[PDB]
């Protein structure tokens, strides 16, 4: 395969001395966390956990204690970071319930005042859809006086509307597929499309980075898993050569299918799919390919049309293709577009369908408003305004970051942006220090991650202006000096 | 002997090493029974490319015989609800889930609509990070207090619910003891969770005390492990697959007298039953701390997406950070759990509903006694039971054409009727084909003989 | 599969002892072997041996020395014994022209005088047919005075003659099979109709101790040779079943055949091989058997119908039966029996039909007449006597020759007689006061047997009276008192 | 470095060793590269069953087209010689090796029957014991004697005899520079020894001088392994596939030059060629002591069954215990050993037949000139050569076909020709189909030219 354009991504290493005081840092962490267990068994500090009930004092134990040592040790330090909760329309300006705590993060207690106008860089706005007035707000309040909240049934018995209908038939002409299909949750589309297409004796073939849900329906079917790594089309290669060749692991069978699951952008790394190269592959070696594009189908190509547009390539070529209305559409949902064989044989033999309750009606009412805002249906121009909005904010944010000396990971089109803190205390310092300068960031830390990398991530958007990017970056200079959080040597 | 530990003690230092190395290298050689060929032989280029394009893989989908019951989606034309309108034939709605007519409250539209001014629809990112509003903290505490218990989590997915709250505490290496005919989600979470799966015969307590019974034989034959083993019986409150209640008492005596905790799912039960309308456990008068976990879904009789679990927090706080479908999905939009507070508030305002709901259920029940090829399985206080072939033929698939012919000529006059769905060859014990009928506390009492003549009727005209 | 008659066979161990003066005998003769050569090295003895012209010095060395070692030093101190020429009809009495050699047996002198009534035991007569006169050799002298001595073409040019197809019409009568073929040489049957049935990609599996034409057969194909243990049944079975498993060595691909390379009657042990067990297992594992009835097709059976009427089995369940005219019939040569589309093939595809000289006119003449006489077609009873005589001679000789406290090896049937010397010295010793006694016998050695077994092979015919076997006993019996050859403790 | 390796010589004993120990475990480590998993699986019983059934063998024999040239066999209806009669037609016999006329001969028939009457038909043995007759002994003593040479050996059958020679003295890892155009026998003993064959241009001097300069630079490459390694040179008197005679005396200087020693197969040479006919050798005035090895077949000339090798004893000696069609296999019957002495008896009585055969040959060599389809490949001397088609069709079938049509219309005529048959899966270079035609001292000159004339015109008639 061949690119029209330039695929350049930049993963700069770590330094070493950073790496070393990593190191540092969390085996502290580590020894001070003994001593805590310590105290908390021989009762010297009072524990602030609940416990099991007397009645159950001779039963087994529910959990296992040592599972849950980075919880209670360095999760619950930091704590204060993750779960704060809004009470406004998820703009890129947002209201934050402030909360205090004089336990040390164990428990909260909320102050009435409330924090406004706080920068939104967490939420996953890619077109700036999540408003609360609007086309789409007045067509959704129409068919909730029609329809009501939510149907009370499944697809296959009586809970097929025609609303479900109509909004898959419009995911079918915006992808360009034959057919598609719709469900109520994105995570449950993996969890319970993939069981159903490939099952024992098949062969998937996972990314290093695929997201929780590909996996759990991965591992509900019976089948086979091998990891290649990252954006590593030599190992791709190697893997497909090594199953054709060698067959099924005890006994030398035939591999009845190859399966290959695949994303458009992964969220934490920011690095979009080498989309030709793969499937140059897939043609080559007859395997099936599955795409999951629930970042890219909104954020990425000319007109939003996902990766197979950003790279220009044919949608025909992609056998499965997943997608979430949850991050550029601005409501929930998930589906799968394909051939209409594939479509009947999902209607028929999907887990969802059959006992799982549909979507909303006034969710897909919202979905088909954005789809046919975007597709320039209204007759406007605001589909195409903010598809090209973000791009410019995307180029314009990494561009200016990345000439102050920070460390970014992704390719430069990706409109998430990880930067890089790479120290444990430096999670939290940088999650409340931006705060306290009215910006809301989001940060992981090591569980989830590499341990030498922890990271903060920036999630763009068409709402956010030059003038509020000018201040985030700003704030963001400012306390890169303040954390010496610059470690890139190259400028 | 002596003599010879002697004359070793008085020889050197350096022999007696080189004397013991040879001593470990012919023990070595003893065991190396490892008869190995020394031979290594690899594969050619062009035998690689030959291999590669002998294989030839199956297509993606098996082709259909597109004469699937299932095929053939019914297709509502508006709202569903109460005189509905289906396939274009004006009917009466026996088949949704909407036990206590709170889909179609004007004041539940009026919250979701309040709602919906000031949040939007989505909330554009998990639970984790800025995805909870102050509604979902609000719904959270209002179900925890409804049901008299310290806390309780929210998923924005029905399904995803116990399967996802399952896995979270059932690990590898643990015992769990489920009913024979547990809903698919259970299986499903159960699959998920690699504990090892042990099957008892429904409502029986025979078969669950011979199964723990053996577990304490196995127990005494290993302490150590049976020290680190933990045992889970899940059960449902009123089972979907068959609309029979459970046996909750003599599950709480075999609990603490065997040392079990108990999972329960109430997703039948949580609207209907109890004097309030609170499950299973109101109506047994059972303790709600006896109860570890208890799983439900607001689909059925709150009318809104989403589930939840119930318990005490040092049982509920490991789902915000186990829970796969709470840690890696979207939460549920503003504009449900507005509507599930308003459905809340409106049940506990009058709790009249389910006394009415059970006066209809018991009517209906003794009503469909007395037809000759369908026999009424359920129990006379669920508001979904079902409708089996008495005397069943040889094949699955003539059943369920019998029963689609029942349920078309149902419609045709205007009785809207549905048939139970369930995947053949993922069903743990798939159960017979059954058509599937559910009361409300909006249909009337004249409605409610209809439907019974209507049935009865139709089922002498088709099964004679 | 099941025996309608018992089948027993009898191989006693050896003795410790004697395996131990053997090892003695041969370190010996290892020691003095090489003293023998650093003598015959250093030129301080006389080499008798020819030498490379002087020419032909510088060119490399023809032979490799050490190859020889056991031929200069083991070899040539007896061997007086085995090229021992024969001046009369060899039947149950034959003339030996006798030599002798001052030179300890590198180079043999001719005296006038011959020995004369020597009872033959090393001749491979088993029904008589070694006449000088009678009717076989009446036939013999009519085709040679029509014919002529030999054909000067191959059977696919010109070489083809009436007679050759009586002759295979006849075997094909007689063996019971649809069709039949016949060469000029037992041995280039089978390496020249063994590389045509199977070629690379094929499984063989080849007895423990077949013949060199079968195993040169088989290597001239390039199928893979696997060797299985002497009538282990288990052994086989363990063989297939791994053959059948795991398919090819290197790439795991079903084998195209399998074949599995049997005889009637081995001819040093004189064990029957096992035909209903491996019957069985070849229609159970799909397998195809070839079964060389060199020695059994005159010897066994009630008629002389070989093994498969010994058993009294099918001849169709046996896919190609090979055969030689050489031990029975009285006359060179060989044939294959099977179905007619194998027979059509060989004919086609062989090496012998379409490079090699037919048979001889007088041969296939004398075959014709003897395989007449066995069926009974001249009308007289003389087929049943000799086939009966030759049962009873066997009974009695193995009887007799058991009761006086000799070890031998084999089936109480075959007419194959082995007794056992096992030593090394004893191999000349009882051959030397054997040719004394005016009995001609066989003697086995080292290199062509194991270690510690060497053998004496009696073979008996139904030429042989009841005094014959009378006066050979009584010999054998006083050597074995010389000797000291009973070794046996059972009696 | 001095003063730590005297710290080391002042320290102890055992801790040294122990020290010594631990360097050995460290370089062990540092090359164990083997990243073993440390895993075990088997196949289950059921397994095992279900791959034995999935197998199917092939059939042993592959079908038959039914159309071969060689399915039908020619029918002779009584001795193969001069005016015989094949298919129930009579001819005049074109395609026997008969080249003297000994088949019928009433001496040689005289003499078989004479050691017919005393011996018998068969030997019943192998030639290690009980079957060497003094008939044996006398033929080998003369075949000695007729080709002044010192010893040689009998096989019984032709084939046998170079295929058995070949692998006595070649072995794995030697070199064998063979002719392209050897025939089949020769193949099947370089086959049989697995020592390097190397072929060269036919009747190419420049061909094999290049082989063994490149030889030449390989054995300067490693002189070690080229002092442990034999090299032969096999070819043949006069060709079977072509009729072409080979050049001695280069083959003896190149020999003499490169240190490889001579395998000669003289089998249509033997009794043919030579002012006495001894082979290419009489031919050319080459001496005898020149080639190592000579081979023949009695069954051309002598018209007798079996094969002999002719060398001196230092050469000879070694077939007897490893030549395996001698070791293990029957020896010659007396019969066509006493036929073979007679014939030689009579072809050393009267010398004058080799000049009449090549007179005959040259005869017929130069008439059969001029033929438009058909061209005359081999040599003037030679008594069996080749007509091949001169503008070859587009495939060997119909090549096949239009030669078979060609000797049916000539056996319709009173000529019995034959046709060359190779195996065509199995030969090295396979030569294209040719009739063949071959001269004995016993046709006439009348029969020859009326042969020429006919063949002349059929072949007019067919390929024009
Ligand atoms: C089994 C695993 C045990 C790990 C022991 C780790 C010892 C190091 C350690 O944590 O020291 C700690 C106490 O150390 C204790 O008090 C040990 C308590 C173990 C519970 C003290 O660590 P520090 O000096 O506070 O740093
Ligand atoms: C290399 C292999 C060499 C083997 C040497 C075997 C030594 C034993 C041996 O044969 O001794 C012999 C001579 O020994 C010699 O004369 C050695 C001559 C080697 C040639 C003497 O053996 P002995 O005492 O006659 O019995």
């Amino acid at each position: 395969g061949l690119y029209k354009r330039p695929f350049n991504e930049a993963f700069e290493e770590t330094p070493m001395l950073v790496a070393v005081l990593t190191y540092v840092g969390y085996g502290v962490l580590t020894l001070f966390g003994y001593l805590r267990d310590f105290l908390r068994y021989w009762r010297i500090e009072k524990c602030h956990h609940a416990t099991e009930r007397e009645e159950q004092k001779d039963f087994v134990s529910l959990y296992q204690d040592f599972e849950n040592f980075y919880t209670r040790n360095l999760y619950m330090r930091i704590r204060d970071n993750w779960n704060r909760p809004i009470c406004s329309v998820p703009g890129a300006r947002v209201d934050i319930m402030e909360r205090q705590s004089h336990d040390y993060n164990w428990s909260f207690k909320y102050t009435g005042n409330i924090i406004k106008g706080v920068i939104n860089m967490g939420s996953y706005n890619y077109l700036g859809f999540a408003r609360n007035t609007g086309s789409c707000q007045e067509a959704a309040a129409k068919v909730l006086e029609e329809y009501g909240a939510g149907v009370c049934s499944t697809r296959q018995e009586i809970g097929n509307l025609d609303k479900h209908e109509e909004l898959e038939e419009l995911v079918a002409r915006f992808l360009g597929v034959e057919a598609a299909m719709a469900y109520g949750m994105g995570f449950a589309t993996n969890s319970m499309n993939i069981p159903a297409l490939v099952g024992k004796g098949c062969l998937i073939l996972s990314d290093e980075l695929n997201h929780a849900s590909l996996v759990l329906g991965a591992r509900l079917s019976g089948a086979t898993i091998r990891i290649f790594k990252h954006n590593n089309m030599q190992s791709l290669e190697k893997l497909l050569k090594d199953a054709i060749v060698y067959g099924q692991p005890r006994t030398r069978r035939p591999w009845k299918k190859i399966l290959i699951l695949v994303e458009g952008i992964y969220s934490m790394e920011g690095s979009i799919v080498r989309l030709p190269e793969v499937i140059a592959l897939k043609k080559k070696y007859k395997a099936y390919l599955y795409l999951d594009e629930a970042h890219s189908i909104g954020a990425l190509g000319p007109t939003g049309r996902g990766v197979v547009e950003y790279f220009g390539l044919d949608p025909e070529d992609v056998d499965v293709m997943m997608g979430t209305f949850t991050k550029s559409f601005g409501a929930s949902g998930g589906y799968i577009g394909g051939k209409k064989e594939l479509i009947d044989y999902l209607r028929t033999h999907s887990h969802s369908a059959v006992y799982a309750t549909s979507l909303s009606p006034p969710v897909v009412e919202q979905i088909i408003t954005s789809m046919k805002c975007i597709m320039g249906q209204d007759g406007t121009s605001l589909g195409k305004e903010c598809v090209q909005q973000l791009a410019e904010n995307t180029r314009y944010f990494r561009r200016r970051l990345k000439e102050m000396g920070f460390i970014i990971y992704g390719n430069e089109d990706s409109p998430v942006v990880p930067l890089m803190l790479y120290m444990p205390a430096k999670i939290g310092a940088f999650g409340r220090e931006m705060l306290k300068r009215n910006i809301g960031v989001v940060v992981v830390g090591f569980p989830a991650t590499p341990i030498i990398e922890s990271r903060a991530r920036f999630c763009l958007s068409a709402a956010h202006t030059k003038e509020i990017l000018d201040t985030a970056l700003k704030e963001i200079d400012e306390v890169g000096d303040l954390l010496q959080l610059k470690y890139s040597r190259h400028r | 002997l002596v003599e010879m530990v002697q004359a070793l003690y008085e020889a050197p230092a350096y022999h007696l090493i080189l004397e013991g190395i040879l001593i470990l290298w012919i023990i070595r050689l003893l065991f190396s029974k490892t008869y190995k060929l020394q031979e290594r032989s690899d594969l050619t280029v062009k035998e690689k490319e030959e291999l590669i394009e002998e294989w030839q893989p199956e297509p993606l989908v098996p082709p259909v015989p597109k004469d699937h019951p299932a095929l053939n989606y019914n297709i509502v034309s508006g709202p569903p609800s109460h005189k509905t309108v289906v396939n274009g034939k004006e009917c009466i709605n026996f088949a949704s889930f909407n036990f206590l007519g709170l889909l179609d409250n004007p004041r539940v539209k009026a919250a979701a609509l309040a709602s919906l001014k000031k949040y939007g629809v989505g909330t554009c990112g998990p639970r984790g990070f800025y995805g909870t509003f102050d509604v979902h903290l609000d719904l959270e505490d209002r179900l925890a207090k409804f049901m008299k218990t310290e806390e309780a989590i929210i998923y924005s997915y029905g399904f995803a619910t116990i399967a996802s709250a399952i896995p979270a505490y059932s690990k590898r290496g643990d015992i769990v003891f489920v009913d024979r005919a547990a809903c698919f989600a259970i299986q499903k979470g159960l699959q998920a969770s690699r504990s090892d799966i042990k099957l008892f015969k429904h409502n029986d307590m025979a078969d669950l005390e011979r199964l723990l019974k053996e577990q304490e034989i196995e127990d005494q034959k290993n302490p150590r492990k049976a020290r680190v083993t933990r045992r889970f019986i899940v059960v449902e409150g009123l089972y979907m697959n068959t609309g029979t209640i459970c046996p909750l008492p003599e599950l709480v005596k075999l609990k603490y007298k065997y040392k079990a905790r108990i999972f329960l799912e109430e997703s039948l039960s949580f609207g209907v039953l109890g004097e309030h309308g609170r499950g299973v456990t109101e109506h047994y008068g059972i303790n709600i701390d006896d109860i570890d976990l208890i799983s439900a879904n607001m689909e059925n009789a709150l009318a809104s997406i989403g589930g939840f679990c119930c318990g005490r927090s040092f049982v509920i706080d490991h789902q915000r950070l186990s829970g796969q479908g709470y840690c890696f999905s979207a939460s549920l939009p503003p504009l449900l759990a507005a509507a599930a507070i308003e459905a809340l508030n409106i049940m506990e305002e009058n709790p009249g509903i389910f006394a009415v709901l059970k006066e209809k259920c018991g009517q209906i029940h003794k009503a469909l006694q007395g037809i000759s090829g369908l026999k009424v399985v359920g129990e006379s206080l669920s508001p979904a039971f079902h409708l089996q072939l008495e005397e069943s033929t040889g094949s699955r698939e003539q059943d369920v054409r019998l029963l689609q012919e029942i349920v078309d000529q149902c419609m045709n006059r205007s009785i809207a009727l549905t048939q139970a769905r369930y995947l053949e060859k993922e069903e743990k014990c798939l159960p017979p084909p059954s058509i599937r009928v559910v009361v409300t506390v909006e249909q009337t009492e004249e409605e409610l003989e209809r439907a019974a003549s209507t049935i009865k009727e139709v089922a002498q005209a088709v099964l004679l």
